[PDB]
């Protein structure tokens, strides 16, 4: 029904943010969750995803090692812990939900619900 | 793309038949090479059905003789389960693998919840 992100702002390079997406409406423990980002004038790119049920995680090559994704099923919330922030990470970040299980988590068409986004600079 | 069309949930009648729809639009240059249906068991999905180059295979003992997967229409790999039991209630995953015009393989999967109505 609704996804609401939060935690974005201006951060010194090499710093840290914790991004958070609060989901409302279903048992999202059965939904795969992803984070996507779109820098100004550039296309929406996959950042991270975590699958339903077990906590299987997937990362884009750009953010690997620096970024981690986690989920609090009781709170219906997915977190994106952003560490060692290169300046290229400046973009709007979006959370999204889909009913994929272990595959297709980078295909934007595979996500039924989207958030508004939050700016990270 | 490609994207599987699978309902969020399905209710079937106890001891009757149920169809778990799973369909997709066949893409030019995409060759379907594998179909799997899985049932979720905690954190892990378990393959109950496989269609490959040798045909159809029912794996997990709980499903022998009462599981059929559609095959007549390209892009329709819906799972039909007969004599639905209470313990068939679970999340089920439809998984399709294709070969692409670029020689690569692509997999897609989608989850449905099966509920059994007395």
């Amino acid at each position: 029904v609704q996804l609401v992100e939060s935690g974005g702002g201006l951060v010194q390079a090499g710093g840290s943010l914790r991004l958070s997406c609060a989901a409302s409406g279903r048992t999202f423990s059965s939904y795969g969750m992803g984070w996507f980002r779109q820098a100004p004038g550039k296309e929406r790119e996959f950042v991270a995803a975590i699958g339903p049920f077990g906590g299987s995680t997937y990362y884009a090559d750009s953010v690997k090692g620096r970024f981690t994704i986690s989920r609090d099923n009781a709170k219906n919330t997915v977190y994106l812990q952003m560490n060692s922030l290169k300046p290229e990470d400046t973009a709007v970040y979006y959370c999204a939900a889909g009913r994929w299980n272990r595959y297709g988590f980078e295909d934007q068409d595979n996500f039924d619900y989207w958030g508004q986004g939050t700016q990270v600079t | 793309r490609p994207i599987l069309e699978v309902p969020e949930s399905v209710t079937g009648p106890w001891k009757g038949d149920v169809n778990l729809p799973c369909t997709y639009d066949p893409l030019q240059g995409y060759t379907q090479v594998l179909v799997k249906w899985l049932v979720q068991r905690g954190s892990d999905p378990v393959t109950i059905f496989l269609r490959d180059s040798s045909g159809d295979h029912i794996q997990q003992a709980k499903y022998q003789g009462r599981l059929h997967v559609s095959h007549k229409v390209p892009g329709d790999v819906s799972l039909q389960l007969s004599t639905l039991e209470m313990d068939d209630r679970s999340h089920y995953t439809c998984e399709v693998t294709w070969q692409t015009p670029d020689g690569n393989q692509v997999v897609r999967d989608k989850i449905t919840e099966l509920r059994v109505q007395k």
